[PDB]
């Protein structure tokens, strides 16, 4: 019960402050809500109909999302380009000297 | 129309009430808690347990979505909203049964989930 506006011990956070993101944390049998500064790793923020919520980051070989079609940080050993990750770095530009960015 | 509820790990015995919105029958499965906002828009064979606070969907449609997500039966802990019972009397013909509970029975059920020791649950009519 941290970051909520209305709260229950069984359900955790019910409603969030406008500034925080709603997120259902699972724990085997338990499921309780949380309001967070940002969405947890592997999730990106979504200003939903009633709630700011967290959607799962589903991009090809990406590990961290800003948005649905844009990647922050790729699967280690992949090269990022315009929010997309590649093993075979494309013909647009070559990888930079050390850092993995085409 | 009342119902019996029993719980054991891999013990507890409670009572409750079926809802006229759904179809009354027995059922068995694992015990999985669900947040009210979860049922909006896990492996199957489980009896869901949802504690309702004092809206995304109607309770019937929340029970509908619970079954459609692969739930053997819907347990509504209505301790914090007794009016929920009145608004589940209208018949909708839901498949999986919708049982209601509250009080120290509901308190007991939720502590088993709180303990985080995996357990199985069954319902008889």
């Amino acid at each position: 019960c941290k970051g909520c506006l209305s709260c229950s011990k069984d359900n955790g956070c019910l409603r969030c402050q406008p500034k925080l993101f709603f997120y259902l944390r699972r724990e085997g049998m338990r499921q309780y809500g949380e309001c967070l500064q940002s969405c947890p790793p592997g999730y990106y923020g979504v200003r939903g109909p009633d709630m700011n919520r967290c959607s799962r980051c589903r991009i090809e070989n990406c590990d961290s999302c800003f948005s649905r079609d844009f990647c922050i940080k790729c699967k280690s050993g992949f090269y990022s380009h315009k929010g997309q990750c590649f093993e075979e770095c494309p013909e647009g530009f070559a990888p930079l000297d050390d850092t993995m960015v085409c | 129309v009342k119902a019996l509820i029993r719980v054991t790990p891999l013990n507890l015995t409670l009572e409750g009430l079926f809802a006229r919105v759904a179809e009354i029958s027995p059922a068995e499965g694992r015990l999985l808690q669900f947040h009210p906002l979860s049922l909006c828009n896990t492996k199957p064979g489980f009896i869901s347990i949802v504690k309702l606070e004092t809206p995304c969907l109607s309770l019937a449609n929340k029970a509908r979505l619970a079954g459609e997500r692969g739930a053997h039966a819907v347990l509504f802990d209505i301790t914090n909203d007794r009016g929920a019972l009145q608004q589940l009397q209208q018949p909708a013909g839901i498949n999986q049964p919708v049982v209601l509970i509250w009080g120290p029975d509901a308190e007991k059920l939720m502590d088993v989930v709180n303990k985080n020791k995996e357990a199985l649950v069954k319902i008889e009519v």
